[PDB]
C-alpha cells in the first residue's frame, strides 16, 4: 500500500524578543538512518518581514512555504502593495492549512 | 436584435451607456470626505404620503468601517451589498484585519461587467461608498455599471447630480469640518429636490474612526435642517 | 437576400457568403508562399515595416509544429497562430497514441477537419488565413496551402496574400523550367526572390524578409529558420534579381 | 459550437395556428398516397412504390416496415422523416415495454410512444416537426385487430379505413363506398388494390406496389419450433407474385 | 424570410437550405459514375487538376473507407473529407461492436440518418455533397448505394452523379434496356473499366487521357483505386477496338 | 439552457419587460391594505365576469405564508403561486435554521429579492405580480404592511393599494387616513378597507373580500353577511 | 456465483446441438425440478447458462433484444459472432460482477458456429464445450467418444450422454434433458424434455385430508372486481 | 453596416466591425508612451481625471518583479487581463522556478485576445496595452490590439493624439536606444515624448504617472511627487 | 448566430400580456366544445368531437374525455398531442402522491401541480406552451364533487358548471340561466347535452359526434364511479332526454 507521509527529520526553534525575534532550524535532513543533506535551508524568508519553517514532512513543508509566499505576493497585488502583518499571516495560514484537513500537510509550522 | 455586449461606434457598452441613463432618474445622493469623517446624505423621495418613509432604505452598512449610499434602481442594489458584506467579512475571516476601502470597491466593481448570454444585464445603480482604513484615512468612491470607480472629495449621484457637483466644487475645500460638511450635505439636498427637505424625506449618515458608520436619527437631522435655517437667514 | 449575414447558411447558388468573406481578409494580408524542393520544403513571407519603431527579426511570423511541420500564413495573424495551437495538440495526442510523429498528409486533414467545422454552425466564424504548411516525414516531402472553406490541397509551389497573381506566375515558371527538381539551397533563393517580386504590390512601405526550411540533408528533417549569412546570401541574390 | 437553439421553432401565430405543423401537413399531401383497410380477420396498408429513378432497385426502399411482429407502418409525406422514426419506433417498443413486460406492446401504446415522440418535435428546441403522416396496422390478443393515423402534430385516430396523401380525398371516398363490418381479409386487400389504382398514373403491378398484412400467426416465419405459445408473426408482407396474383381478380 | 435561412417548413412544405446544399453538389463541376459487374464493383470520377501548382496525386474525391467499402463524392472537398472521415468511423466501430465488416448498405443508410438529422436539426448545416458507396458485399453481392443531403438512400444497378448525370443516366437505361438483366456480364474487372469509361465518353461526348480520370474498383474482401498507369492501360485497350 | 436576456435596458433607460410586468398588475383585480391600531385588514376585489363559480374551491385572493402573515396579490394568477410557495418554503426554512418565525420585513425583503431577480436573469421574464404582505412579529403588537412589485422594490405602507383603479381607491385612502389616529378598532379598519373598496368594485356582493389579521396569528377571513353588513351601514349613513 | 447446472455444446457435419439439465438449486436445495436453461438470443442463435441465473437470463434478454433491433436495422438475419462480441463487451465492463458463463452457438449465412463466454468477458472457439458445477463429468464424455464429422443423430446422441453424466454424478445437476439442434438452412428444433429419465415414483400414502381438518377463524369474500355501476 | 452586430460576423470586404469599434475605445482613452534602450525600459502615461474633484484614473499595472503594463481603454477589461498575466508570470515562476518571457506574454495575451472575436456571445476586449519587461534577452517592450495583435517595438504611443509622440520617437531613435544605464534620462526622453500629445493641459505632478524597470532595477510605478522630479 | 431567429415565446406586450398565451387561447377557441356541470349527487362531462367522419372507428377511440385516476377525470380542449403529456404527468403525480401518503391525492392538488406546469412555460425555457385548457372533474372526501379549468398561462379557477372550447359565451349564458344549486346528476346530464345541441356549430347533435362522461356516488355505497359512456349509451341518453 503506498503511504504518501514521510519523516524528514529536523528540529527548529523560535524565540519572540522585546524588539526583536528568532527562528532557528538545523539544516540537516534524513530518512530512517540514512543523511540526504548535511545542509537543506529548512527556515524561509518570505518578505514583508517575516520568516517561515514548516517542519515534518519535508515535501509539504516546501509546498506551504511556497503557497505562503504566493499568498503574500498576491496579498501585495490585491490590496495596494500594502505589508502583511505578522498576525494577518497567521490567520492566512491557518485556513492554507484547514483547507487540507481532511488530507494535512504533515508539518508542524512556525512563523 | 443585438448582443446584450455589443460597442457601439463610439467604443462604448450600450447596454451600460443605457444604465447610466437610469441613474440619472434616481433619487440624488451625496458624499463629503473630511479630514473628520466621511458624510452621506440622500433624497428619500417617497411616491405617496401614505408611504412609511423610514422604510426607504437608500443608506446602508456594508462595514463597522464603510458605509454606502444608492441612486437609480435601488432593487439592483441588494446583491452589491450582499457581495460586498460578504467580501468585509470574508476578508476579516482569512486576515484577522478591516478591509481596505479600495479593494472593498473593487471587489464590488468586478461584478458589474459580469453580465451577456452571468446576469442578463449591468446594474442600473451606482454608489457611494464610504470608509477609513489606517492606511489611507477617510476615503470617499463612486462605483458605477461600467466597473469604474473614483476615488471623490465631494461627490454627487442621481437626478440633481450636475447642479450639485457645480455646487460641490465651489464648497468643498480641505479644512472642513464634520459639522461643516454635514450642513453642506442638507444644503445642496435642499437645492436640488422637488420637495422641501425635512428629516422625514431626507436622511443623513457618516463614518468616523471611533464610532465607525452611523445612520442619523431623524430627530438628529431635524436639529441640523435648523441650524442650516438660521446660518442662511443670517446673511 | 440575407444568406450572407449568418455562417453556414447556404445561399440559392450553393454558396457560403461568410467564407467567402473571410477569403477577402486573406486577400487584404501581406504575401506568403511555399516551394517544394527535392527532399524538403521552403517557407517564406513579407513582413511590412509599418514604423522604424519595429524591432528588426523579433516579430517572427512562420511558426513551428512539432519538430518537423512548419507554417505560415496570410490574413488575420491572431487568427493563423490559433489554427497553429490546434495543430500543436494535434500533433502531440498523435506522437502521444502512435509514437512516431504525424505524416504531413495526416496533419494536413487534422488542420482541414477543424477549419471545415468552422463553416458548419453560425455561431462561430470562419478562419481569416490561408494557411501555407509542410515538412518531411517517413514518404518525403509534403507541401499543402489550406483555405477559410477547410479545402486544402498537396502543391509543388504555393502562394497567398496580396501579391499572389505574382507570386503564382514565378512559380509556375521554376515548375516549368526544373521538371527534375529544385534545391533546397536553389529554394531558398528563388523564395527570396519571388517575395520581393511579390512586394511591388505592397510598394508603399518596405518590408523585412523572413524564411524557412526543412531538409532532409540541409536540416535533417527538423523545421529550422534561415538566419545569418544564408538569409543575407539569399536577400543579395533577390536584391540582384529585381535590378 | 453548441446547440445554441434551446427555443421553439414552431409557434402559435396571432389566428392561433401552429405554422410548422400546417406547413408539415402540406409536404405530407404532396406525398405519394398510402391506405389501410381493417377487416375482420386482419388488417391491410398499401402504398406506391415510386422509383426515383429506373435504376434504381426499389426493392431497397421499404416503405412498408414492420416494427414488431404483430405491428406494421407505412407513410406519406417525407421519406427520411419516416425512417428515422421507424428506427426511434422499433427501438422503443423495447426499452419502454419488451424489457419491462416481457413482450410486445399493443397496437394502441406503441402508436402513443410513435405520437409522443411526434409532439416533442413539435415544441422542443431547435427542431421543426417531422413532415410525414404514419398508418399503422397491428394486432395484439386483448384488443384484436386496429388501425391508426398519426400526424405530424403528433395526434393519432383510430379507422376502420382511411388513406393518406396526394389523392386521399377521392381515395376515403371510395373507401366510405365499399367498406362494411363483415369484410374478410381478401376483400379487404381487393378493395385496396381498387382503391390504389386510382392515384397511380403510370404502371401498376408487384414491383410498383408495396403492400402488407396484419393476419394470422405465421408459424413458418418463425425461425423455430418447439415452444407451443409461440406462433410466429402476425406482419407479413406480400411478395410480388401474390400481389399479382390478385391483379388478375381484379 | 428566415425560413430559407435554417432547416425549417416553407408554407409550400419544402426545405430550402436542403435544396441549395444539393446545389453546392455541383460546384466541382465532376461527374461520376457506378457500375455492377458479375464480381465486382466499378466506380469512375472525372479529374480535372486546373492549377500547374498542384500536385496531382493529392487531388482526389473518392475514398477508402474500409477494406472492403469504397466512397466517391459529388461536392467541395472540405464536406467531402467530412464526411470520408465519419464514414472511416463509423465503419471502425461497427466492427468492433458486432464483430464483423459493415456492410455498404448499412454504411449508407447510416449517414443518410445523419444526413436527415441536420434536415431537422437547426444548428447543423447539411453537408453540400452526394456519397455514392461501393463493395462486393458478403450477402447482396456487388453493391451501389447512394446518400445525398435529403437523407435519401437507396440500392443501385448503376447509377451517376454531377452536371451532366442525366446524360449518363440515360446512355445506362439504354444499355440495360437492352441486355435485360441488372449488371455487366463481365468475369473481369478490367473490363468492367472498360465498359464503365467507354460509356461515360460516350454520353459526355469527350475523349480522356490517363490523368482525366480516376477509378476504384471493389471487389471481394478489397476496394482500390487505379494508378495513372493501370487507368493507360485501360485506355490503350479501349482504343484498339 | 435557454440563456437570452429578455429583461435589458432601452436607450431612455428603460427595462420595458420589467414595466410591462407593471401593466399586468394594473389589468388585475383591486387589493387594498390597511393597518388599524391593533391590526391589519387585506380587502380583495372579485370581478363579477365570473358566475356559476364555485366559491368553496375557487382559489381565494389572500394566503397565508405562515400562521401569522398573509400575501395578497394584483396581477397575473398563476405568477402568484410561484411567489407563495417559495415564501412558504422560507417561513419554514426560517423557523427550522433560525429556531423563530419571520419578521413581516424578512418575508418581504426575500419576496422582493425573488422578484428582483427574475429581472436580471436570462432566459426568464419577471413576475406580472404586485403584492401586499401583512401580519406581526412574532411577540410583537405593532402591525405590518409591506408592498412589493415586479422591479423588487418593496417599502412600508400605513395605507395602500393595487391593481386596476388602485389610483383612485388610493385617492380615497389619501384624505380619509389618518396617520396620527389609524383606526383604532378592528370594526373601523374593516369599514375604511370596504369603504375604499366601494369606490370602484361595483356591487358589495360577492365582488368583495375581507379578512383580518391581529396579533399572535390571529387570522380570520369575513363571510358574505359580515361584509354584507358593512355594506349597508356605509349606504345607510350616505344617504343623508 | 451458484453453483450448479451441467450445459454442453457439440458441432457435427451441418450445424450445432447445444443441451442442458433441468435442474436449479438454492445450496442444497432444489428450487425447481424443471428448470429451463436453454434460452432464445434469436431464432437460430441459441445459449444455455450457467452461474448466477438471473444474470445469464437478462443478460441473454438484452443482448438478444439488441440483436433483434440490429438486424431490424441492417435486414440481415443475426450472427452468432455479433452476440458473442456484445455479450462480452457487456460483461467485460462490469468485471466478473455480472456471474454469467454461456455456451453460446447456433447459425448464420456465415455458417455454424459454437462459443463458450466466461464471466470476466474472456471467450473461446471449439468442437465440444462444457460448462458448469457438472463440466467435468460432461467433458469426460466428450473427450471419450467426440470425433470428427459426428451426424446430427449422433451429435444429439453424445450431447445428451455428456449431460446425463452431470445429472447421475453431479449434485449440482438433475431431472431431465433439454436440447436444441441448429441445423444450417433449416428452423432451430427446440426439445423441451428430451430425456425424462427422472419421474418420481408413486408415493406409498396419500396425503389428502379429511374436509375441515383446518381450524378457521374467519371468511370473507374478496373483492377483485372494480367499482361497480349504479 | 447589417454586419457589425456581433463579432462572429465578417463584412462583405472581410472586416470584424465589433473589433474595430473595440479598437475606437482606445482612440478615445488617454494617452500612454512606451520606449527601451539596452539595459531598461520606461512606460509614461497621461492619466486622466473626471472633475477637479476626482482623483486620477491609474494607467500602469505591475504584473511581476520583472513585467508590467500601462493602459488605454476600458480600464476593467485592462484588469481582467493583467490578472490573467500576473497568473500566467505565476505559473512559470512557480511550476518551472522561470521568470516569464516578455516575448511569451505577448503570445499568451494574443490568443486570450483571439477568442473573444471568433465566438458568439462574447465580445472583444475594449482596450491597449503597453507592455515592458527585462529577461533573459534583456529589455523589450510589446504594444497590444484587442484584435489579438501584439508587436514588439523600440518605442511607441496609444490613446488620443498618440501620433506625435509616435513620430517623435520615430526621430529620436538613434539617441534613446542609446541610453544605457541612465535611468533619469530615459524617463527624460519618455516625457519628452509623452509631451508632444498634450494640448491645453500639461503634465503636473498628479497627472503624470511613470514606470521603469531594467537590469538590476524591480518594476516599479511614480506617482505623486515622485515625478516632480520630471515635470 | 441562433438569437436572429428566437421568436421569444416568454415576454410581455407593451399592455402587460403574454403573446403566446393569448394565441394559444385562440386556438382553442376553435377546439370542440366541453361542458362540466356539479351536481349534489355527482358530476357530468360532456365534449364535442371535431368534425369526424363514417369510417372512424369511435368505440375505440378517445380525443376528449380522459382518466386521471379512479376518482379524477378530465375533458380536453385543444391540441390532443399536448393534453397527453400533461394527463400522463398528472397520472404520475397522483400515483406518487397516494404511494407517499396511502391516501387518494385531493382534487385541488392534482389540479395546482398541472397549472403550475403550465405557468413554467409562460416564465422560463423558450419554448411555446401547451396549446390545452382542461375541464377536471373529480372528487375527495374534503371538499366532495369539484370541478375545476386551467388554460395556457396556468391559472386556474373552481366552478359549479363550465365550458372550454368553442363558442363559451353562448354556452356559459345558456348554463347561467337554467343552473340551480340544488340540481342533480339527471337533470345536469340533460342540461349539458341541451346546451351542447344549440351551441354546436354542426347541423345536429348524434352519438357518434359526442363524449360523455358521469362521476357518481351512484356506486353501490360510499364510493364513487366513473362512467366512460359508450356509443350505444350516448345513444340511449340522446333519445331518453328528447334530441334525437
Ligand atoms: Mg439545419
Amino acid at each position: 500500500q503506498f503511504n504518501p507521509y514521510g519523516d524528514n527529520g529536523g528540529t527548529i526553534l523560535g524565540i519572540a524578543g522585546e524588539d526583536f525575534a528568532v527562528l532557528a532550524g538545523d539544516t540537516r535532513n534524513i530518512t530512517d538512518y540514512s543523511i540526504n543533506s548535511r545542509y537543506e535551508p529548512k527556515v524561509f524568508d518570505c518578505g514583508d518581514n517575516i520568516v517561515m519553517s514548516a517542519n515534518g514532512f519535508a515535501a509539504d513543508g516546501d509546498a506551504l512555504v511556497k503557497r505562503f509566499k504566493n499568498s503574500v505576493k498576491w496579498y501585495h497585488f490585491d490590496h495596494n502593495d500594502k505589508k502583511l502583518s505578522i498576525n494577518s499571516a497567521a490567520r492566512n495560514i491557518q485556513h492554507l492549512l484547514y483547507g487540507k484537513r481532511f488530507f494535512p500537510y504533515y508539518v508542524h509550522t512556525i512563523i | 436584435d443585438r448582443g446584450v455586449s455589443t460597442f457601439s461606434p463610439e467604443g462604448r457598452l450600450f447596454q451600460v451607456e443605457y444604465s447610466l441613463e437610469a441613474i440619472k432618474l434616481g433619487s440624488t445622493a451625496i458624499g463629503i470626505a473630511t479630514k473628520e469623517g466621511v458624510v452621506l446624505g440622500v433624497e428619500k423621495r417617497a411616491t405617496s404620503p401614505l408611504l412609511e418613509s423610514d422604510s426607504i432604505e437608500k443608506i446602508v452598512e456594508i462595514d463597522r468601517h464603510i458605509g454606502c449610499a444608492m441612486s437609480g434602481l435601488t432593487a439592483d442594489a441588494r446583491s452589491m451589498i450582499e457581495h460586498a458584506r460578504t467580501a468585509a467579512v470574508t476578508h476579516n475571516l482569512y486576515y484577522d484585519e478591516d478591509i481596505n476601502v479600495e479593494s472593498l470597491t473593487q471587489s464590488v466593481c468586478d461584478l458589474a461587467l459580469r453580465f451577456g448570454e452571468l446576469m442578463s444585464r449591468p446594474f442600473g445603480v451606482a454608489l457611494l461608498i464610504a470608509g477609513h482604513d489606517a492606511d489611507d484615512g477617510y476615503q470617499l468612491f463612486h462605483a458605477e455599471p461600467s466597473g469604474t470607480f473614483y476615488r471623490y472629495n465631494a461627490k454627487a449621484i442621481g437626478s440633481g447630480s450636475e447642479g450639485a457637483q457645480a455646487e460641490l466644487l465651489n464648497e468643498w475645500h480641505s479644512s472642513l469640518t464634520l459639522k461643516e460638511a454635514e450642513l453642506l450635505v442638507l444644503k445642496i439636498l435642499k437645492q436640488v429636490m422637488e420637495e422641501k427637505l425635512d428629516e422625514n424625506n431626507a436622511q443623513l449618515s457618516c463614518i468616523t474612526k471611533q464610532d465607525g458608520f452611523k445612520i442619523y436619527d431623524n430627530e438628529k437631522t431635524a436639529e441640523l435642517i435648523k441650524e442650516l435655517k438660521e446660518k442662511e437667514a443670517a446673511e | 437576400t440575407g444568406y450572407d449575414l449568418s455562417n453556414s447558411v447556404f445561399s440559392p447558388d450553393g454558396r457560403n457568403f461568410q467564407v467567402e468573406y473571410a477569403v477577402k481578409a486573406v486577400e487584404n494580408g501581406t504575401t506568403s508562399i511555399g516551394i517544394k524542393c527535392n527532399d524538403g520544403v521552403v517557407f517564406a513571407v513579407e513582413k511590412l515595416i509599418t514604423s522604424k519603431l519595429l524591432v528588426p527579426q523579433k516579430n517572427v511570423k512562420i511558426q513551428v509544429v512539432d519538430r518537423h511541420i512548419g507554417c505560415v500564413y496570410s490574413g488575420l495573424i491572431p487568427d493563423g497562430r490559433h489554427l497553429v495551437n490546434r495543430g500543436r495538440e494535434e500533433a502531440a495526442s498523435f506522437k502521444k497514441l502512435y509514437k512516431t510523429p504525424i505524416p504531413i498528409p495526416a496533419f494536413a486533414d487534422r488542420l482541414g477537419q477543424y477549419v471545415q467545422a468552422h463553416t458548419l454552425y453560425n455561431s462561430v466564424r470562419p478562419f481569416g488565413v490561408s494557411t501555407i504548411f509542410g515538412g518531411v516525414d517517413k514518404n518525403g516531402a509534403h507541401l499543402y496551402m489550406l483555405e477559410p472553406s477547410g479545402s486544402y490541397w498537396g502543391y509543388k509551389g504555393a502562394a497567398t496574400g496580396k501579391g499572389r497573381q505574382s507570386a503564382k506566375a514565378e512559380l509556375e515558371k521554376l515548375v516549368d523550367h526544373h521538371p527534375e527538381g529544385l534545391s533546397a539551397r536553389e529554394a531558398v533563393k528563388q523564395a527570396a526572390k519571388i517575395i520581393y517580386l511579390a512586394h511591388e504590390d505592397n510598394k508603399e512601405k518596405d518590408f523585412e524578409l523572413e524564411i524557412s526550411w526543412c531538409s532532409l540533408s540541409e536540416t535533417n528533417g527538423l523545421h529550422k529558420f534561415v538566419k545569418g549569412d544564408l538569409l543575407q546570401e539569399a536577400i543579395d541574390f533577390a536584391q540582384k534579381e529585381i535590378n | 459550437m453548441t446547440d445554441r437553439y434551446s427555443f421553439s421553432l414552431t409557434t402559435f401565430s396571432p389566428s392561433g395556428k401552429l405554422g410548422q405543423i400546417d406547413y408539415a401537413l402540406t409536404a405530407v399531401k404532396q406525398g405519394v398516397t398510402s391506405l389501410g383497410i381493417k377487416a375482420t380477420n386482419g388488417v391491410v396498408i398499401a402504398t406506391e412504390k415510386k422509383s426515383s429513378s429506373p435504376l434504381a432497385m426499389s426493392e431497397t426502399l421499404s416503405k412498408v416496415s414492420l416494427l414488431t411482429p404483430d405491428i406494421g407502418a407505412v407513410y406519406s409525406g417525407m421519406g427520411p422523416d419516416y425512417r428515422v422514426l421507424v428506427d426511434k419506433s422499433r427501438k422503443v417498443a423495447h426499452t419502454s415495454y419488451k424489457r419491462i413486460y416481457g413482450e410486445y406492446p399493443p397496437t394502441k401504446l406503441l402508436v402513443s410512444e410513435v405520437a409522443k415522440i411526434m409532439q416533442e418535435a413539435t415544441q422542443s428546441g431547435g427542431v421543426r416537426p417531422f413532415g410525414v403522416s404514419l398508418l399503422i396496422a397491428g394486432h395484439d390478443e386483448f384488443n384484436g385487430f386496429s388501425l391508426y393515423q398519426v400526424d405530424p402534430s403528433g395526434s393519432y385516430f383510430p379507422w376502420k379505413a382511411t388513406a393518406i396523401g396526394k389523392g386521399s380525398v377521392a381515395a376515403k371516398t371510395f373507401l366510405e363506398k365499399r367498406w362494411n363490418d363483415e369484410l374478410e381479409l381478401e376483400d379487404a386487400i381487393h378493395i385496396a388494390l381498387l382503391t390504389l389504382k386510382e392515384s397511380v398514373e403510370g404502371e401498376f403491378n408487384g414491383d410498383t406496389i408495396e403492400l402488407a398484412i396484419i393476419g394470422d400467426e405465421n408459424p413458418d416465419l418463425l425461425g423455430y419450433t418447439g415452444i407451443p405459445t409461440d406462433k410466429g408473426p402476425r406482419f407479413r408482407k406480400l411478395t410480388s407474385q401474390e400481389i399479382n396474383d390478385r391483379l388478375e381478380a381484379l | 424570410g428566415y425560413d430559407r435561412h435554417i432547416t425549417i417548413f416553407s408554407p409550400e412544405g419544402r426545405l430550402y437550405q436542403v435544396e441549395y446544399a444539393f446545389k453546392a453538389t455541383n460546384q466541382t463541376n465532376i461527374n461520376s459514375l457506378a457500375v455492377r459487374g458479375k464480381d465486382c464493383t466499378v466506380v469512375i470520377s472525372q479529374k480535372k487538376v486546373p492549377d500547374k501548382l498542384l500536385d496531382p496525386t493529392t487531388v482526389s474525391y473518392i475514398f477508402c473507407i474500409s477494406r472492403t467499402i469504397g466512397m466517391v463524392v459529388n461536392g467541395p472537398i472540405p464536406d467531402a473529407r467530412n464526411a470520408a472521415l465519419r464514414a472511416k468511423a463509423e465503419a471502425a466501430e461497427f466492427r468492433y461492436k458486432y464483430g464483423y465488416d459493415m456492410p455498404c448498405d448499412v454504411l449508407a443508410k447510416r449517414m443518410a440518418n445523419l444526413s436527415q438529422i441536420y434536415t431537422q436539426r437547426a444548428y447543423m448545416r447539411p453537408l453540400g455533397v452526394i456519397l455514392t458507396f461501393v463493395s462486393v458485399d458478403e450477402e447482396l453481392g456487388p453493391s451501389i448505394y447512394k446518400t445525398d443531403p435529403a437523407g435519401y438512400y437507396v440500392g443501385y444497378k448503376a447509377t451517376a452523379t454531377g452536371p451532366k448525370q442525366q446524360e449518363i443516366t440515360t446512355n445506362l437505361e439504354n444499355h440495360f434496356k437492352k441486355s435485360k438483366i441488372d449488371h455487366i456480364n463481365e468475369e473481369s474487372w478490367e473490363k468492367v473499366v472498360e465498359f464503365a469509361i467507354t460509356h461515360m465518353i460516350d454520353a459526355l461526348g469527350t475523349e480522356f487521357s490517363k490523368n482525366d480520370l480516376e477509378v476504384g474498383v471493389a471487389t471481394k474482401d478489397k476496394f482500390f483505386t487505379l494508378s495513372a498507369e493501370n487507368i493507360e492501360e485501360r485506355l490503350v485497350a479501349i482504343a484498339e477496338q | 439552457g435557454y440563456d437570452r436576456a429578455l429583461s435589458i435596458f432601452s436607450p431612455d433607460g428603460h427595462i420595458f419587460q420589467v414595466e410591462y410586468a407593471l401593466e399586468a398588475v394594473k389589468r388585475g383585480t383591486c387589493a387594498v391594505g390597511v393597518k388599524g391600531k391593533n391590526c391589519v385588514v387585506l380587502g380583495c376585489e372579485r370581478r363579477s365576469t365570473l358566475k356559476l363559480q364555485d366559491t368553496r374551491i375557487t382559489p381565494s385572493k389572500v394566503s397565508k405564508i405562515d400562521s401569522h402573515v398573509v400575501l395578497s396579490f394584483s396581477g397575473l394568477n398563476a405568477d402568484s403561486r410561484i411567489l407563495i410557495e417559495k415564501a412558504r418554503v422560507e417561513a419554514q426554512s426560517h423557523r427550522l435554521t433560525l429556531e423563530d418565525p419571520v419578521t413581516v420585513e424578512y418575508l418581504t425583503r426575500y419576496v422582493a429579492g425573488v422578484q428582483q431577480r427574475y429581472t436580471q436573469s436570462g432566459g426568464v421574464r419577471p413576475f406580472g405580480v404586485s403584492t401586499l404582505i401583512a401580519g406581526f412579529d412574532p411577540r410583537d403588537d405593532e402591525p405590518k404592511l409591506y408592498q412589493t412589485e415586479p422591479s423588487g422594490i418593496y417599502s412600508s405602507w400605513s395605507a395602500q393599494t393595487i391593481g386596476r383603479n388602485s389610483k383612485t381607491v388610493r385617492e380615497f385612502l389619501e384624505k380619509n387616513y389618518d396617520r396620527k389616529e389609524p383606526p383604532a378598532t378592528v370594526e373601523e379598519c374593516v369599514k375604511l378597507t370596504v369603504r375604499s373598496l366601494l369606490e370602484v368594485v361595483q356591487t358589495g356582493a360577492k365582488n368583495i373580500e375581507i379578512t383580518v389579521v391581529k396579533p399572535d396569528s390571529d387570522i380570520v377571513a369575513l363571510s358574505s353577511e359580515e361584509i354584507n353588513q358593512y355594506v349597508t351601514q356605509i349606504e345607510q349613513e350616505k344617504q343623508e | 456465483t451458484s453453483v450448479g447446472t451441467t450445459i454442453v455444446g457439440v458441432k457435427f457435419n451441418n450445424g450445432v446441438v447445444i443441451a442442458a439439465d433441468t435442474r436449479s438449486t438454492q445450496g442444497p436445495i432444489v428450487a425447481d425440478k424443471n428448470c429451463a436453461k436453454l434460452h432464445r438470443i434469436s431464432p437460430k442463435i441459441w445459449c444455455a447458462g450457467a452461474g448466477t441465473a438471473a444474470d445469464t437470463e437478462a443478460v441473454t434478454q438484452l443482448i438478444g433484444s439488441n440483436i433483434e433491433l440490429h438486424s431490424l436495422y441492417t435486414s440481415r438475419e443475426p450472427r452468432v459472432v455479433s452476440a458473442l462480441q456484445m455479450l462480452k463487451q457487456h460483461l467485460f465492463k462490469y468485471q466478473g460482477h455480472i456471474g454469467a458463463y454461456l455456451i453460446v452457438a447456433g447459425v448464420d449465412p456465415t455458417g455454424s458456429h459454437l462459443f463458450s463466454i466466461h464471466a470476466h468477458g474472456s471467450t473461446d472457439v471449439g468442437y465440444y464445450l462444457s460448462l458448469g458445477s457438472g463440466s467435468l463429468a460432461a467433458m469426460a464424455v466428450l473427450e471419450s467418444h467426440w470425433k470428427q464429422d459426428l451426424t446430427k443423430e449422433e451429435a444429439i446422441k453424445l450431447a445428451s450422454d455428456a449431460i446425463q453424466a452431470g445429472i447421475w454424478n453431479d449434485l449440482g445437476s438433475g431431472s431431465n434433458v433439454d436440447v436444441c439442434v441448429m441445423e444450417i438452412g433449416k428452423d432451430a428444433e427446440y426439445l423441451r424434455n428430451y430425456l425424462t429419465p427422472n419421474v418420481r415414483e408413486e408415493k406409498q400414502k396419500s396425503y389428502k385430508f379429511p374436509r375441515g381438518t383446518t381450524a378457521v377463524l374467519k371468511e370473507s369474500i374478496v373483492n377483485i372486481c372494480d367499482i361497480q355501476e349504479e | 453596416n447589417n454586419y457589425d452586430g456581433d463579432t462572429v460576423t465578417f463584412s462583405p470586404t472581410g472586416r470584424l466591425f465589433q473589433v474595430e469599434y473595440a479598437l475606437e475605445a482606445i482612440k478615445q482613452g488617454s494617452v500612454t508612451v512606451g520606449l527601451r534602450s539596452n539595459t531598461h525600459a520606461v512606460l509614461v502615461a497621461l492619466k486622466r481625471n473626471a472633475d477637479e474633484l476626482s482623483s486620477y484614473q491609474k494607467k500602469i499595472i505591475k504584473c511581476d518583479e520583472h513585467m508590467g503594463l500601462s493602459l488605454a481603454g476600458l480600464a476593467p477589461d485592462a484588469r481582467v487581463l493583467s490578472n490573467y498575466l500576473r497568473q500566467q508570470c505565476n505559473y512559470s515562476s512557480l511550476v518551472f522556478n522561470r521568470k516569464l518571457a516578455v516575448e511569451r506574454a505577448g503570445h499568451l495575451l494574443c490568443d486570450k485576445a483571439q477568442k473573444n472575436t471568433q465566438s458568439y456571445g462574447g465580445r472583444p476586449y475594449g482596450v491597449g496595452l503597453l507592455i515592458i519587461g527585462y529577461d533573459k534577452s534583456g529589455a523589450h517592450l510589446l504594444e497590444f490590439q484587442p484584435s489579438g495583435n501584439v508587436t514588439e517595438l523600440y518605442g511607441t504611443a496609444i490613446g488620443a493624439r498618440s501620433q506625435g509622440a509616435k513620430t517623435y520617437l520615430e526621430r529620436t531613435l538613434d539617441t534613446f536606444i542609446k541610453i544605457d544605464g541612465n535611468p533619469d534620462e530615459l524617463i527624460k526622453a519618455g516625457v519628452e515624448a509623452i509631451s508632444q500629445s498634450l494640448r491645453d493641459e500639461s503634465l503636473t505632478v498628479d497627472n503624470l504617472s511613470i514606470a521603469i524597470v531594467g537590469k538590476d532595477t524591480p518594476f516599479t510605478i511614480y506617482d505623486g511627487e515622485a515625478v516632480a522630479k520630471y515635470i | 448566430g441562433s438569437r436572429r431567429y428566437d421568436s421569444r415565446t416568454t415576454i410581455f406586450s407593451p399592455e402587460g400580456r403574454l403573446y403566446q398565451v393569448e394565441y394559444a387561447l385562440e386556438s382553442i377557441s376553435h377546439a370542440g366544445t366541453a361542458i362540466g356541470i356539479m351536481a349534489s349527487d355527482g358530476i357530468v362531462l360532456a365534449a364535442e368531437r371535431k368534425v369526424t367522419s363514417t369510417l372512424l372507428e369511435q368505440d375505440t377511440s378517445t380525443e376528449k374525455l380522459y382518466k386521471l385516476n379512479d376518482k379524477i377525470a378530465v375533458a380536453v380542449a385543444g391540441l390532443t398531442a399536448d393534453a397527453e403529456i400533461l394527463i400522463n404527468t398528472a397520472r404520475i403525480h397522483a400515483q406518487n402522491y397516494l404511494k407517499t401518503y396511502n391516501e387518494d391525492i385531493p382534487v385541488e392538488i392534482l389540479v395546482r401541480r398541472l397549472s403550475d406546469i403550465k405557468q413554467g412555460y409562460t416564465q422560463h425555457g423558450g419554448l411555446r406552451p401547451f396549446g390545452v385548457s382542461f375541464i377536471y372533474a373529480g372528487y375527495d372526501d374534503r371538499y366532495g364533487y369539484q370541478l375545476y379549468t386551467s388554460n395556457p398561462s396556468g391559472n386556474y379557477t373552481g366552478w359549479k358548471a363550465i365550458s372550454v372550447g368553442a363558442n363559451t359565451s353562448a354556452a356559459q349564458t345558456l348554463l347561467q340561466m337554467d343552473y340551480k344549486d340544488d340540481m342533480k346528476v339527471d337533470d345536469a346530464i340533460e342540461l349539458a347535452l341541451k346546451t351542447l345541441s344549440k351551441t354546436t356549430d354542426s347541423s345536429a347533435l348524434t352519438y357518434d359526434r359526442l363524449e360523455f362522461a358521469t362521476i357518481r356516488k351512484g356506486a353501490n355505497d360510499g364510493e364513487v364511479y366513473q362512467k366512460i359512456f359508450k356509443p350505444q349509451e350516448i345513444k340511449d341518453i340522446l333519445v331518453k332526454t328528447g334530441i334525437t
